[PDB]
RNA sequence: GUAGG
């Protein structure tokens, strides 16, 4: 629906549609342009089939196909590996075991995409409407269902390393027996003062201990009575320990050592070199910045439990909430449409024999029976048109009890959640896609 | 002026689906009634939920098994929304053992006595004819959420991870007023509390139990005056 | 970032070297370059990225498929 | 329990000003910070809390305290 | 022992333009969870 | 300020239901406005009791008797709102009685005179009660976005073909060569001018005082009229390239 | 699974008829429940008497004007409905006033009948010009919650008789308010703050107590469902 | 360099 929308939003959208991070579990958009396949399949994170056979093996780490010809080509996925800005890579896999594979089918998905398609984010259940001052601005609130159901989870691996150079005074090491420290900060690590892979981190752990070769060390008076006092031996080794910087938390998940004398080449003077792993998972949290297609852009500013959530006739809760006072200044009624074509796909609608203009158009089309939760293609300049929306609307499946639960006009009646009296008039409900 | 004492009477919908009817209600009171019974019910409700697991040759949740086309993290969010009642208070240890190619089940898993799953059908994953799944898990009960975070206890068993866990088996309230046959001005309203609720406990019980945490605070309320 | 057209660079446009002319759109970007687009940093417009069709002049410049008409 | 419980207006009208007031309460607070510091000189010219104060408290707001008291007064040079 | 700490004691907010005086703008501090600072809507504006 | 705007507001705000009655005090009338028979925007008498300061124009007016009275701080009845009330009780008990609506520019108004007569401590206290009730009174009003709270003019289409009617007439009589092309672009831009600006006037003249997008514009919430002829009027003249 | 601090209502007055009552912080997202549920019932349910229709000698439902009155028929209705009245027989009663000559007729100076109480004496009702004239007789019937004013053919049966809107509650107006409190390192509970206007009849933490009751006796009704046990204390 | 202000 880009028709619709001042090209100053638009700019902003498409400005904002490259930062997405990608999640856990990916979605397609439940509404959106149809060209996102060849998005997705130009690119190269998903992985594709160069022939067309039956697979063999589908295991996480390996895919075994075998053309009829019978070459046999085991495709390794890639699992968790740092990317550029510190985001996953993983990848899924779709294929069945003996099902019939044609070339350039795709057989795993990448990270942000779903059956081959393009999925930056999720799509919610979403409510216009000004709440206590907590969607003032156009800051957002969401249910904690997304804390609840990781719907907005994402992956973060931190790769940092240290070296051990030959100085002018001598070789540093990589050892367990790290000077002046006490016992337990260095408990999980390896033989060789590396930390174990699973053992989670935090601001100060230690993940290699490394110790300085030596030092001119002219030890103070008080440190020298001190040092007499409790008889304690200060050696020139200096501490210089790897630490985890600060505002930090992660489970370490891999490890790589390069060595000098190894068959391993280094650059001159370092004599070994550790990488060491950090993942989290991050969950949306205050002060995650969240925005829509459309250009609406807000920062979280609270997170209520799902009874506070204004809910609906049914009892579904609303997912996120928005300030309306935006869409009229900014100009962007897309989002708008985008919201009510996107109640409109969750619950499936029935066309036969109505005789409408639109109902012609869409049987022409054959857009006429569509199944709840199936999804829709807009072109950017050839969507839907209102009186297609207002039609289809209109000629929406009962989700329940034989009622339509949305209003002719695109509104229903919210309950809200902590005073309990329904809302005084009713509001728009649909489903927006989210990043 | 007329005094009529509140009268719920109850109705099933589905095997895990009901409506309660209250007439009596004065006006404009059956919506603040089932709104506190909605919030109540969801806010707090014993429950039980695995709260921590397991996996031989895996030291963290990113990394995979071989066998199994689903990695570790999307066990996780499979076993997150399996479904469980616990009748121990303290914590009880669970097996689910596979090997050979096939799927993997919430039914294949070996249960404690006074431990019983709900949802037998749901699949967790598959494996290959290679593949080989081991996994302990840990039934604890409580209610409401409770996230990983705060539910690590051992740093030393690196094999052990902890999963945020989720104990309310209620599904959705919905509640509905309308306006009495009787002929009077002030035309008492007739709530009806519609719940609906996951496999684990019937509705019955469960709003048995949110009368019961909601009267204790009225009665804490009351008795403390006067 | 594979499709994108950077007019900052050496032997060419420069921050500095900006004018209003340069960063506005022309009758002849049609098809050539998507005029919504761009950082919206002080490189306004300077970045753009590849029209969906365009392809390439083997001497530089980009061409784009037009349908045939006739007789109408 | 906060900054704007002592109010401002009556400390000006003490004053007539408002920077004179800031120099002023901060002097005070100052001089009640050194008493307290004090740790057992007890120096005659240190002058302890006229108003009573709380078992751990920002000096500042005991220098407010007394200036909206009014008891405490000020002398240019 | 933070939260006894931090009460009576003011902290300057403090936007990146500050094109008039209204940029620094002192508050009393108050711990929250979250990583974010909160603020009081009547003076964004003053901030822009 | 649209929650506040939303509560003093006049009549027609919805139907009026429960208009046209007296009440006892405000606290009788939220009772009432509690059982739903009476709208938040409904005209209706109510009393105040002794200390409400009137209205600076009911100052004069006063209740009929043939002794002294000193309405200006005794009790009196008034024609309001139950809005208005809730408003002035929000404001502080020494400050005049406000009866007309708040909108934007009256807030700042009356905003400008509480810093002025009052002290500091006070005026952070008012503000902060104007907050919290507006926020309040914002998640009651209702205001959205919806595909049929955007209403296009009926007559549009109508004008715009006559009006486009007109454009290739002079079209025409151009490719006869019977008029320079220059001349040509200024008798468009010029009935351009003319179109737009009518289909503007008549797009304001359509939509009703109810839907949001007019309570919030109207109000100084946000935004502006062009913004409203643009997104339900046509865009009209552009500008090219230099 | 116990709440980790029990709550514990507490009292804060200001007046003999506004008072404030405070809940010890609590289960976080339970303090909208037990405030809104205390409001709506402690407003409503709680019963009461108060006026029901009232009948000026010598005039009629059209004319509002009263003879030898200073004041209207329009600031009687609202000076009445302001009285409070306590009854216990459980059907309609009448009320008299008969007063002659200038001056001012009060709630004190009406005659009740038996198993009628007047709490209020002092307010004034009509202030009276030359001879006073005044005679006017009142319904008074118990009632629950707020009834609003309706036609019952009264003014049919006599020209004089008026409907006029009834207070039933003992209670004017409550309102409550969640606050945030920090308890043992953690922030996630909320304090109610619930003042409460209530008028002279009635003392507001009675009215409470018989709230509460009622809440009790309602939720009380959910245990017959089947018996279950929650953490608590 | 490139994103946000
Ligand atoms: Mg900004």
């Amino acid at each position: 629906f880009l028709e619709h929308d001042d090209a100053n939003r638009a700019l902003m959208g498409a400005n904002m549609m490259r930062q997405a991070v990608p999640l856990i579990k990916s979605e397609s958009p439940l509404v959106g342009t149809g060209m996102e396949y060849r998005s997705a399949a130009d690119a190269g994170d998903v992985v594709k089939a160069e022939k067309a056979g039956v697979v063999q093996e589908v295991s996480a780490d390996y895919i075994t196909t075998t053309n009829d010809d019978g070459t046999y080509i085991t495709y390794r996925l890639a699992k968790f590996s740092r990317s550029n800005q510190g985001t996953s890579v993983n990848q899924k896999v779709i294929v069945a075991e003996g099902d019939r594979i044609i070339e350039g089918q795709v057989l795993a998905d990448g990270p942000a995409t779903e059956n081959g398609e393009m999925a930056l984010g999720k799509n919610l259940l979403v409510a216009f409407m000004p709440w206590e001052g907590h969607n003032y601005e156009d800051a957002i609130i969401l249910s904690q269902r997304l804390v609840q159901d990781d719907v907005l989870s994402s992956i973060h691996i931190e790769e940092h390393e240290v070296d051990a150079r030959d100085t002018k005074l001598g070789p540093e090491e990589i050892t367990r027996d790290i000077p002046n420290v006490s016992e337990e900060v260095l408990a999980d690590l390896d033989e060789r003062g590396i930390i174990r892979i699973g053992a989670e981190v935090v601001a100060g752990d230690i993940l290699v201990g490394k110790v300085t070769p030596k030092g001119e060390t002219e030890l103070t008076p008080e440190e020298r009575l001190l040092r007499a006092i409790f008889g304690e031996k200060a050696r020139e080794v200096r501490d210089t320990s790897l630490k985890v910087p600060h505002g930090e938390i992660g489970k370490v998940i891999g490890v790589r050592v390069f060595d000098r004398e190894e068959g391993d080449e280094l650059p001159p003077g370092v004599n070994q070199l550790v990488r060491v792993y950090v993942a989290q998972k991050r969950k949306i949290t205050d002060g995650d910045k969240l925005a829509g297609r459309h250009g609406n852009k807000g920062v979280i500013s609270k997170i209520n439990p799902i009874e506070d959530m204004p809910f609906l006739e049914d009892g579904t809760p609303v997912d996120i909430i928005l300030n309306p006072l935006a869409v009229p200044s900014r100009m962007n009624p897309g989002q708008v449409l985008e919201i009510h074509l996107g109640w409109l796909a969750s619950r499936g609608w029935d066309v036969s024999g109505l005789a409408e203009e639109w109902a012609q158009r869409l049987q022409v089309i054959g857009a006429d029976k569509v199944e709840p939760g199936t999804n829709v293609a807009t072109p950017v300049f050839d969507g839907a048109r209102e009186d297609e929306l207002a039609g289809l609307l209109q000629h929406t499946i009962p989700n329940r009890d034989g009622e339509r639960m949305v209003l002719p006009s695109g509104k229903a009646r919210l309950f809200d959640g902590r005073s309990g009296e329904p809302f005084p008039e009713p509001i728009s409900v649909g489903y927006m896609y989210i990043l | 002026l007329i005094a009529q004492r509140p009268s719920l009477t109850e109705e099933v919908v589905d095997e895990f689906r009901s409506r309660f009817v209250i007439e009596p209600l004065e006006p404009g009171f059956g919506y603040t009634l089932g709104n506190s019974l909605r919030r109540t019910l969801l806010s707090s409700i014993p429950g039980a939920a695995v709260t921590s697991i397991r996996i031989d040759g895996v030291l963290h949740e990113f990394t995979t098994v071989p066998g199994v086309k689903e990695d570790v993290t999307d066990l996780i969010l499979n076993i997150k929304q399996l479904v469980v009642s616990s009748e121990h208070d303290e914590p009880v240890v669970m097996y689910l053992r596979k090997q050979g190619p096939g799927l993997v089940t919430a039914a294949d898993i070996a249960p404690p006595a006074g431990v019983e799953v709900h949802n037998p059908d749901l699949v967790l994953a598959t494996l290959n004819g290679k593949g080989k799944l081991e996994m302990e898990l840990t039934v604890e009960r409580g209610r409401g959420y409770v996230s990983a975070v705060q539910n690590k206890q051992v740093g030393q068993e690196i094999g052990r991870i902890p999963v945020d866990s989720i104990y309310s088996p209620v599904l959705k309230v919905t509640y509905k007023v309308e306006a009495t046959r009787v002929e009077q001005r002030t035309d008492f309203d007739k709530l009806i509390v519609d719940v609906e609720t996951k496999q684990a406990m019937r509705p019955r019980d469960a709003m048995a139990s949110a009368g019961k945490t909601l009267v204790e605070l009225f009665g804490l309320a009351r008795e403390l005056n006067i | 970032h594979k499709r994108r057209l950077n007019a900052l660079g050496p032997g060419g446009l420069s921050r500095e070297r900006a004018g209003f002319e340069v960063r506005d759109v022309h009758p002849s970007h049609y098809g050539r370059m998507c005029p919504i687009e761009t950082p919206e940093g002080p490189n306004i417009g300077l970045i753009g990225s590849l029209a969906s069709y365009g392809r390439i002049n083997p001497f530089g410049f980009i061409e784009t498929p037009y349908r045939k008409v006739v007789e109408g | 329990e906060g900054i704007i419980n002592p109010p401002i207006d009556e400390l000006l009208e003490a004053t007539d000003s408002k920077y004179s007031l800031v120099i002023y309460a901060a002097k005070r607070a100052r001089q009640i910070n050194a008493y307290y510091s004090q740790l057992g000189e007890g120096l005659l010219e240190y002058v302890g809390p006229l108003v009573d104060t709380h078992v751990h408290e920002k000096p500042l707001s005991i220098a407010l305290r007394e200036i909206n008291a009014g008891l405490l007064t000020s002398e240019a040079i | 022992v933070l939260e006894e700490v931090i009460a009576e004691h003011p902290v300057l907010l403090n936007r990146a333009p500050t094109l008039h005086r209204l940029g620094i703008q002192a508050f009393e501090p108050q711990l929250v969870e979250g990583k974010a600072i909160q603020i009081h809507p009547l003076v964004c504006t003053a901030f822009n | 300020v649209l929650g506040l705007f939303f509560l003093t507001t006049d009549s027609e705000g919805r139907s009026p239901k429960g208009e046209g009655r007296a009440f006892g005090s405000s606290a009788e009338a939220i009772m009432a406005f509690d059982a739903g028979d009476l709208t938040l925007q409904a005209k209706i008498d109510i009393r105040f009791p002794v200390g409400t300061i009137p209205p600076r124009g009911f100052e004069p007016p006063a209740r009929e008797e043939g002794e002294p009275e000193w309405q200006q701080g005794d009790t009196f009845t008034l024609k309001t709102t139950l809005g208005r009330a809730l408003f002035n009780e929000l404001l502080p008990e020494d400050y005049p009685f406000v009866d007309y609506e708040v909108g934007k520019k009256q807030l700042s108004e009356i905003v400008n005179d509480l810093a002025e007569r009052y002290p500091k401590v006070i005026v952070a206290a008012t503000l902060d009660n104007l907050k919290a009730a507006g926020f309040f009174w914002a998640t009651r009003s209702g205001v959205t976005v919806a595909i049929s709270d955007i209403v296009v003019p009926d007559a549009k289409k109508e004008i715009v073909k006559g009006y486009e009617g007109q454009d290739e007439k002079v079209q025409k009589q151009y490719e006869r060569g019977l008029i320079t092309k220059e001349e040509r672009t200024q008798e468009l831009i010029a009935i351009w001018t003319k179109a737009t600006n009518e289909v503007a006037e008549a797009m304001n003249d359509n939509f009703p005082k109810t839907n949001p997008v007019s309570m919030m514009v109207n109000s100084g919430a946000r935004g502006n009229m062009m913004q409203m002829r643009q997104i339900a009027g046509m865009r009209g003249l552009v500008s090219n390239a230099k």
